[PDB]
RNA sequence: CACGGGAAACAGCAGUGAUAAAAAUUAAGCCAUGAACGAAAGUUUGACUAAGUUAUAUUAAUUAGAGUUGGUAAAUCUCGUGCCAGCCACCGCGGUCAUACGAUUAACCCAAAUUAAUAGAUCCACGGCGUAAAGAGUGUUUAAGAAAAAAAAUCACAAUAGAGUUAAAUUAUAACUAAGCUGUAAAAAGCCCUAGUUAAAAUAAAAUAACCCACGAAAGUGACUCUAAUAAUCCUGACACACGAUAGCUAGGACCCAAACUGGGAUUAGAUACCCCACUAUGCCUAGCCCUAAACCCAAAUAGUUACAUAACAAAACUAUUCGCCAGAGUACUACUCGCAACUGCCUAAAACUCAAAGGACUUGGCGGUGCUUCACAUCCACCUAGAGGAGCCUGUUCUAUAAUCGAUAAACCCCGAUAGACCUUACCAACCCUUGCCAAUUCAGCCUAUAUACCGCCAUCUUCAGCAAACCCUAAAAAGGAACAAUAGUAAGCACAAUCAUAGCACAUAAAAACGUUAGGUCAAGGUGUAGCUUAUGGGUUGGAAAGAAAUGGGCUACAUUUUCUACAUAAGAAUAUCCACCACACGAAAGUUUUUAUGAAACUAAAAACCAAAGGAGGAUUUAGCAGUAAAUCAAGAA
């Protein structure tokens, strides 16, 4: 299955830890123009625990996945509910 | 189709009478061994009887006839 | 059954040997009940009473364990294993990524029980019998049953059994006449005591009529005539009775023609067959058996109805009365029985065992040495041209050899990845060496190591083929199908084809394009990746070394010469010309070799050029390749690396 490497990364995210005047933090604040600035050691090992522990609820949130209401037997489809029919041209609704 | 119960029918034939003239006389033996068994049977059946109805001897002109070997 | 005989009896309570998958105390009391006796108190009672043992079943709590987790059927993660070890009640799981094995991890469900086994309860058919298992080969009657009224009219003429008869054809056998006659896809063998013609008995078989549909119970019956003659005031009915095609058996006749068998002849790898030729049992009669058929119209008899109603297909659906028959498939028209003028027979007709099926009808494909139409346009055939297979050489495979790459290898490999290997390339072998060993950082690098049957990429192939596909709509049901243009259920944008582009204006031609799929087709060595492996090595370097030919074969090149060879030369010329003969060899043909140079390059093993030498080859077996016009064929020049 398809995981995605897109998920979780901001822009100028990195693990030297630069916070860029654009994209880590906002461009001003209370005094203006903010410098090129670098987090600490350990700021840094806690962002990059929070992305871990992003990724553990990302895997966990596809293995909770697994949810049914069963029809007849297990992997009968027999007397399944498939849910209310479509909406027809006329605007019918049931 | 149907044939193929044929078929069956048909090999099961075949390969019967085949088989009956490799054994014809092996079974013309057998055949008669117990044509020799029956008459006996037969015979004692009635001989039974005599015995069993208190005479000694086989009744008055009794000779008892072979049904079962009869040929020509 | 106990006089008598074996022989010395727990099938009373406890216990015990042997046996079996099967395991209660050698226990205490007559205290209650029941029993025996007693006039009675009462006495005895391994009956019984109260215990003892055992999860055997329920109940209560103090007790937690077993089985499962692919599906039916509640419930799963990681390893290991690799059609092995193993598992399953059924379907099935294991062949390298197993939710089915073994073991974990979570769950599920039962629970002092839980599973497994074996027996039960339950379980067919008041359903069927054209194609599925099942209507007997035929009729009549007995036994037994079922019952309003109508229910014998005629052959459109071929029941049967007798007796008599013969028109066509054929054959004996003569008369002539000719040498052949017969026979197949083609022949051969065969016969010439043959063939054509003209005559002509027997035997056998019955054109047309029949486009008829009659007669018989069925089998069966259709040349002609005459005799005899087709049951029942009519329901059903057997293991009883009487018949019953072919073939076959027994005895005697018949014998034109046919013909199993058999012998020749072909065909064939073989040909015990299909084709040919003879000839026999046998078909024919009279008498006696045998009693079998796809004896099938696969559709029982007799009265009805067209109401209800489409599994499928076929001959449309059903009442009522009957009889006959059917309980998975084989095994099995079988083994044993019974009976028969049969004695390799007929009839009746099982089980062990094995399997999870076996069957009927249909649906799309695909396929067909089925049939019919229409084509093939380099295309199958007929046709045209020029070549391949033979020769030398070039170069690629395949084999042998090597310490010494990989990949392709029917069409769709074979001058193929290479528009390109002396070192390099390079992945190979042989020795030596180096271990955060390219990078900014990383218990990280690096791997032409195993998976092309995990893949993306790029392609091959059907293919110059017309289809693919969502969204809908229809079909007394739908697996699927879905058109007819005086149109009958099809509409639909998309992608294909087509159209346009390019080949400097048209046109045609060529180029390009050519979906969906197919071949698990090609490639982990272009590169990249999933899964696996390697990590002082399957990693990285230096130095050399490889690419030898017994052959076998694919493709090329050059020839074999006169439409030629040489020189001049551009396309009117001059000479040479395989046999003289002792040429002082020459005619074609040396691309091959030996020698010398030169080009490149650090390194000639590579290319070119001269000098020599002049060999096989004298137009190539089976079989094959290509081309429909500025093409084929011949000739020349350029570029990529
Ligand atoms: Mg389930
Ligand atoms: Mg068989
Ligand atoms: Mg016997
Ligand atoms: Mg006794
Ligand atoms: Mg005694
Ligand atoms: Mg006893
Ligand atoms: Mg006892
Ligand atoms: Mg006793
Ligand atoms: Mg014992
Ligand atoms: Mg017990
Ligand atoms: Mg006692
Ligand atoms: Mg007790
Ligand atoms: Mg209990
Ligand atoms: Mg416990
Ligand atoms: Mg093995
Ligand atoms: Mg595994
Ligand atoms: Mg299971
Ligand atoms: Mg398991
Ligand atoms: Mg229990
Ligand atoms: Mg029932
Ligand atoms: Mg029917
Ligand atoms: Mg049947
Ligand atoms: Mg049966
Ligand atoms: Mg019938
Ligand atoms: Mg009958
Ligand atoms: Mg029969
Ligand atoms: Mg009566
Ligand atoms: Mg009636
Ligand atoms: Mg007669
Ligand atoms: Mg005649
Ligand atoms: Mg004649
Ligand atoms: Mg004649
Ligand atoms: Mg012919
Ligand atoms: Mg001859
Ligand atoms: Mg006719
Ligand atoms: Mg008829
Ligand atoms: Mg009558
Ligand atoms: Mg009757
Ligand atoms: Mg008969
Ligand atoms: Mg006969
Ligand atoms: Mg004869
Ligand atoms: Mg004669
Ligand atoms: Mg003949
Ligand atoms: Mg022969
Ligand atoms: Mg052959
Ligand atoms: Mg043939
Ligand atoms: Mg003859
Ligand atoms: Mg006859
Ligand atoms: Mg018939
Ligand atoms: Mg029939
Ligand atoms: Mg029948
Ligand atoms: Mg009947
Ligand atoms: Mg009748
Ligand atoms: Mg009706
Ligand atoms: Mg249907
Ligand atoms: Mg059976
Ligand atoms: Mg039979
Ligand atoms: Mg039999
Ligand atoms: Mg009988
Ligand atoms: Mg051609
Ligand atoms: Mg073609
Ligand atoms: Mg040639
Ligand atoms: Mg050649
Ligand atoms: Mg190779
Ligand atoms: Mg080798
Ligand atoms: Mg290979
Ligand atoms: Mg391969
Ligand atoms: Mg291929
Ligand atoms: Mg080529
Ligand atoms: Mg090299
Ligand atoms: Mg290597
Ligand atoms: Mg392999
Ligand atoms: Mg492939
Ligand atoms: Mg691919
Ligand atoms: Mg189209
Ligand atoms: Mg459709
Ligand atoms: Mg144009
Ligand atoms: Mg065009
Ligand atoms: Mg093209
Ligand atoms: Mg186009
Ligand atoms: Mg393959
Ligand atoms: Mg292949
Ligand atoms: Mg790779
Ligand atoms: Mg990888
Ligand atoms: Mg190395
Ligand atoms: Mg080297
Ligand atoms: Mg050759
Ligand atoms: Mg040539
Ligand atoms: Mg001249
Ligand atoms: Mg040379
Ligand atoms: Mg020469
Ligand atoms: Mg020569
Ligand atoms: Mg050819
Ligand atoms: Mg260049």
């Amino acid at each position: 299955r398809r995981k995605d490497l897109n998920r979780g990364q901001i822009i100028g995210e990195g693990r030297h830890g630069f916070l860029w005047p654009g994209l880590n933090i906002p461009l001003m604040r209370n005094g203006a123009v903010q410098t090129i600035a670098q987090r600490s050691k350990e700021d840094q090992e806690k962002v990059e625990a929070d992305m871990v522990q992003q990724r553990e609820e990302w895997d966990r949130r596809r293995k909770m996945k697994v949810k049914r209401e069963r029809g007849w037997s297990g992997n009968t489809w027999g007397g399944v509910s498939l849910g209310p029919p479509d909406p027809g041209p006329n605007g019918e609704t049931y | 189709k149907n044939i193929l119960k044929i078929r069956r029918r048909k090999m099961n034939h075949h390969k019967y009478r085949k088989l009956v003239k490799r054994t014809r006389f092996l079974r013309r033996k057998v055949r008669e061994g117990r044509l020799r068994q029956k008459q006996v049977k037969f015979e004692r059946d009635l001989k039974r009887i005599w015995q069993k109805a208190g005479l000694k001897e086989a009744p008055a002109g009794w000779q008892t006839p072979k049904i079962y070997l009869k040929n020509q």
